[PDB]
RNA sequence: ACGAGACUCUGGCAUGCUAACUAGUUACGCGACCGGUCGGCGUAACUUCUUAGAGGGACAAGUGGCGUUCAGCCACCCGAGAUUGAGCAAUAACAGGUCUGUGAUGCCCUUAGAUGUCCGGGGCUGCACGCGCGCUACACUGACUGGCUCAGCGUGUGCCUACCCUACGCCGGCAGGCGCGGGUAACCCGUUGAACCCCAUUCGUGAUGGGGAUCGGGGAUUGCAAUUAUUC
């Protein structure tokens, strides 16, 4: 439960190294999807006291957090609350950790150019998605 | 750096390039017989007292 | 009894109903010791303890307030209290001590009896504010 | 820039902190943080915990101005 | 009784400038329980000095387009550091305040003088009103920069600057500004 | 003279009505209370685990103050500063669903009664409980 | 019920008051208990229009304001008596809405 | 003599006066305390508390210091007020913009081969950068759980005008379905319970909570037609 000495710098994702200085409800922002109000709500309903700090981060805490982030239905959390609802190019519903599998889905530039779609060409040149009109004004990129 | 007293008795006018200062006549309380002119900076009321480093200073005079 | 004679500041006003009661001052169902900003309570106890807490000897004063802004209500709620005290002290009881306390609170300040005639002016077009104008284009 | 501060529980929050905050006359989370090399956030947390222990005299409380003085 | 905030005594102040109590006043009958009376002195002239200087402070550490329109915050933040100087020096904050206003208050400044030239400056005497204005401005500038981006909160940076300006200590930013004004008065006769 | 409803600081009064609520243990909480956005102008998830009970306390207190006032009005009280980044911040409504759910929670428990022209009122039992709570806080320090 | 309400509205205060005085005298010419004229808040309508037809020059606007002043006269009488009083060559620009309940 | 001034609405004292049932606080119980306190409000109800009327009031009128001792200027007591803010604004004129504001108009293309015209499916909806009005910030006078609670001009169901505000039950975090109704209007939202602030929550000098500024999915209401998730 409470223990003065459990401070470790690294959490396990794909054997890579992360930061471990942030406090609780903020130390699990190192995961791509977890963080913001997602980590806040999982710690809020985790039935633990939130006054704990980085040094009192127990291994049971981390194990339960990893299990809860594996599947959202621990407290009946719908999939859209995660960054990835029903996936593109496959019929899954979850976000995948690490790199090389989720980022493979994001590359969306060639196939839309096959149908001569505007979205794919826009993402092909690295242009604006929000639709920022460009006439002459703008102070980013070349100076 | 002796310091004495000086109090306003006559606001002679406003000076400065853009109305910076007031050319004002001041008497020394410790002597109550001398009147000197000072380009005092800031809002000045007729009868205020101020501690000064200078007891003989004069500025541009017309 | 209604010897109320306004008591105002900005667009907010107070009416100080006064009667022969308990000596407790009420502000629309809440005591003057507890007001929403939680900061101007001293501004409200200023008149009474300036003139004397001993003056209230069975006088029930209920002030009803209405207008915009909390601090705008204050400086008028207390003005209404002072007006009600003036009306009570002018109706029957003497004037020598009335003039004494009046001189004391007048030298204390001026916003206890006479209202501030100030008010928010209109805004003039061709600028962001009433007096401020847009930046010049070179 | 670079966030790197003391987040470890060791002989810095109890010793030299509970032994040097009571002996000083002004106690503030900023004052405790500056004079005792400690983090202001953990200074506030520990001050709240010791107030729950009941070893101070409180004048008023605020988000940035919690007024403490020695009582015992 | 007319004690400030009902806790700081007002029958103890001594300006010790022979005749300056009409331009720096905290004993005057305009001095009230609180430094909040809304702005009424700025309209006319030489009425600004009739202000209770507590109000001039709570409005001078009240600036910079992020504070304007938040005067109750200024009154809370002056209650803060009033009850803090009550313990730091163990004396009434009004005494250290009048010491700061009597030392930080400049005497000599340098200004452009002449109708036909622009080469140099001339020494001028800064009147009591302008001297208190610019002294409080330097105090507030230091107190803003002393807690700007810093871990140090308000009511302590202001407190530190006030205490080390009230004793005449040159370590203060306001007192170093005063020394700079005096030296530029020396160097432009 | 007894004790009036508003003669004790209203912050601790709503705290004490909330305390009555969590010593009663009568209310019900549905299973969509942590999966929703629950706000527009609030940019962080609640850190107190108990906002439902404080919401019930606020709703009950406002209910004593306002007669005939029903759902849709407290959500404007619970709305606030909505910042859109570059866009200037506006006033946005809070969560209507949260207020409605807390109302239905308090609805039918002899605290909240359904009026006949729209909105809601309070039953004498609810008013008596609120007045007992106010007397409790007053007797804590203000009546001794 | 026989409480006849005249909701009378006009742009001019003086013409409105002359109409009200004539109507209340015609009621006072007969044996009719009446209430005083009830002055509902005048509607001030603002229209701020750019002056230059094509955008050029300093940003200049006209501010046309429309003051609509409305009185009500509710008298305890059958509406036929009020209509008998009505044929008095009502002032132009003063419109009458008749309310019977 | 025109202009300025004067004028008019006014901001600001109507405690005096015509006077409300679309305004409002106090003569007896409605759910509680041996006398005090409710905007579901108590039987009873007076213009003080909001609107909008007439008359009054402020004049450098009063005192003091200056002044060619005048016109005037500066201080002071009373007083609500001793410079409230704006629309009107001259003689005379421009080669300043508008023929892309107009069913007000001058030879050229336009003489029916009619730069939209019946239908209507792209167009000022482009990327390398220069101080064009402005936008949220760089933080601890603070964004931030939420406690308490105060607004004023207004705008509002309707001629080829659905669509305007918008009091509850059910559901739906997000917009929204049906109903009993409330609104031509101070009657209905409204007591614009609002909104800025009232500082009990991780916050501590950072890339996380100042800084949504830069990703892909989904419910969907006015919109046949949201393709640059234009806008919830």
């Amino acid at each position: 439960l409470v223990i003065p000495e459990k401070f470790q710098h690294i959490l396990r994702v794909l054997n890579t190294n992360i930061d471990g200085r942030r406090k609780i409800a903020f130390a699990i922002t190192a995961i791509k999807g977890v963080g913001r109000r997602y980590a806040h709500v999982v710690l809020r309903k985790a039935d633990i006291d939130l006054t704990k700090r980085a040094g009192e981060l127990t291994e049971d805490e981390v194990e339960r957090v990893i299990t809860i982030m594996q599947n959202p239905r621990q407290y009946k959390i719908p999939d859209w609350f995660l960054n990835r609802q029903k996936d593109v190019k496959d019929g899954k519903y979850s976000q995948v950790l690490a790199n090389g599998l989720d980022n493979k889905l994001r590359e969306d530039l060639e196939r839309l150019k096959k149908i001569r779609a505007h979205r794919g060409l826009r993402h092909f040149w690295g242009l604006r998605v929000r639709g920022q009109h460009t006439k002459t004004t703008g102070r980013r990129g070349r100076t | 750096q002796p310091i004495k007293l000086a109090r306003v008795t006559k606001v002679l006018g406003r000076t400065g390039s853009q109305g910076q200062c007031t050319q004002v006549r001041v008497e020394f309380m410790d002597d109550t017989s001398r009147s000197i002119i000072r380009n005092v900076k800031g809002p000045v009321r007729e009868g205020d007292v101020l501690t000064l480093l200078e007891s003989e200073r004069e500025a541009r005079r017309l | 009894q209604s010897v109320q004679v306004f008591g105002r500041k900005k667009t907010a006003t107070a009416v100080a109903h006064c009667k022969r009661g308990n000596g407790l001052i009420k502000v629309n169902g809440r005591p003057l010791e507890m007001i929403e900003p939680r900061t101007l309570q001293y501004k409200l106890l200023e008149p009474v303890l300036l003139l004397g807490k001993e003056r209230f000897a069975g006088v029930d004063i209920r002030v009803r307030v209405k207008g915009g802004g909390h601090v705008a209500q204050i400086y008028a709620i207390r003005q209404s209290i002072s007006k009600a005290l003036v009306a009570y002290y002018q109706k029957y009881v003497d004037e020598a001590s009335k003039k004494e306390i009046k001189d004391i609170l007048i030298q204390y300040d001026r916003t206890l009896l006479v209202a501030d005639p100030r008010r928010c002016e209109s805004k003039k077009f061709g600028g962001p504010g009433a007096r401020a104008r847009y930046q010049k284009s070179y | 820039d670079k966030l790197n501060n003391l987040v470890l529980f060791d002989k810095a929050t109890y010793d030299k902190l509970c032994k040097e905050v009571p002996n000083y006359k002004l106690i503030t989370p900023a004052v405790v943080s500056e004079r005792l090399k400690i983090r202001g956030s953990l200074a506030r947390a520990a001050l709240q915990e010791l107030l729950s222990k009941g070893l101070i005299k409180l004048v008023s409380k605020h988000r940035a101005q919690v007024i403490y003085t020695r009582n015992t | 009784d007319i004690k400030l905030f009902g806790k700081w005594s007002t029958d103890d102040v001594q300006i010790n400038d022979i005749s300056l109590q009409d331009y720096i006043a905290v004993k005057e009958k305009y001095a009230k329980y609180l430094p909040h009376s809304a702005g009424r002195y700025a309209a006319k002239r030489f009425r600004k000095a009739q202000c209770p200087i507590v109000e001039r402070l709570t409005n001078s550490m009240m600036m910079h387009g992020r504070n304007n329109g938040k005067k109750l915050m200024t009154v809370r933040i002056v209650k803060h550091a009033f009850e803090i100087i009550h313990l730091l020096t163990g004396e009434n904050p009004l005494q250290v305040l009048v010491n700061a206003i009597i030392n930080s208050g400049p005497r000599e400044d340098s200004t452009r003088i002449g109708r036909a030239g622009t080469v140099r400056r001339q020494a001028v005497d800064v009147s009591p009103l302008r001297r208190v204005n610019q002294a409080i401005w330097l105090l507030c500038t230091g107190a803003r920069e002393a807690a700007f981006r810093n871990i140090k909160t308000i009511a302590e940076c202001l407190a530190d600057e006030l205490i080390n300006a009230a004793k005449g200590s040159s370590n203060s930013y306001a007192i170093k500004k005063k020394d700079e004004l005096e030296r530029v008065a020396k160097s432009n006769r | 003279p007894g004790v009036t409803v508003k003669d004790v600081n209203q912050q601790e009064f709503v705290r004490a009505l909330a305390a009555f609520l969590k010593k009663s243990g009568k209310l019900k909480v549905p299973e969509w209370v942590d999966t929703v956005k629950l706000a527009k102008h609030k940019e962080l998830a609640p850190y107190d685990e108990n906002w439902f009970y404080t919401r019930a306390a606020s709703t009950a207190r406002h209910l004593y103050l306002r007669g005939g006032a029903g759902v849709g009005s407290m959500t404007k009280i619970y709305g606030g500063r909505q910042r859109n980044g570059v866009m200037p911040s506006h006033f946005s409504r809070g969560s209507k669903s949260v207020a409605r759910r807390v109302l239905q929670a308090l609805e039918g428990l002899k605290m909240v009664e359904k009026d006949q022209d729209g909105g809601r009122k309070l039953t004498p039992q609810g008013q008596r409980d609120l007045d007992r709570i106010a007397g409790q806080v007053a007797a804590a320090n203000k009546k001794h | 019920i026989h409480r006849i309400r005249i909701t009378l509205t006009s742009r001019n205060v003086k013409s409105l008051e002359k109409v009200c005085a004539d109507l209340i005298r015609g009621a006072k010419e007969k044996n009719l208990k009446v209430k005083g004229p009830v002055r509902m808040p005048t509607k001030t309508l603002r229209i701020t229009t750019r002056k230059t037809p094509c955008g050029e020059g300093s940003k200049t606007w006209d501010r046309f304001q429309m003051r609509i002043h409305k009185r009500l006269i509710d008298l305890h009488s059958p509406s036929e008596i009020v209509k008998q009083i009505t044929s008095i060559s009502i002032e132009p620009g003063v419109e009458v809405e008749v309310t019977i309940a």
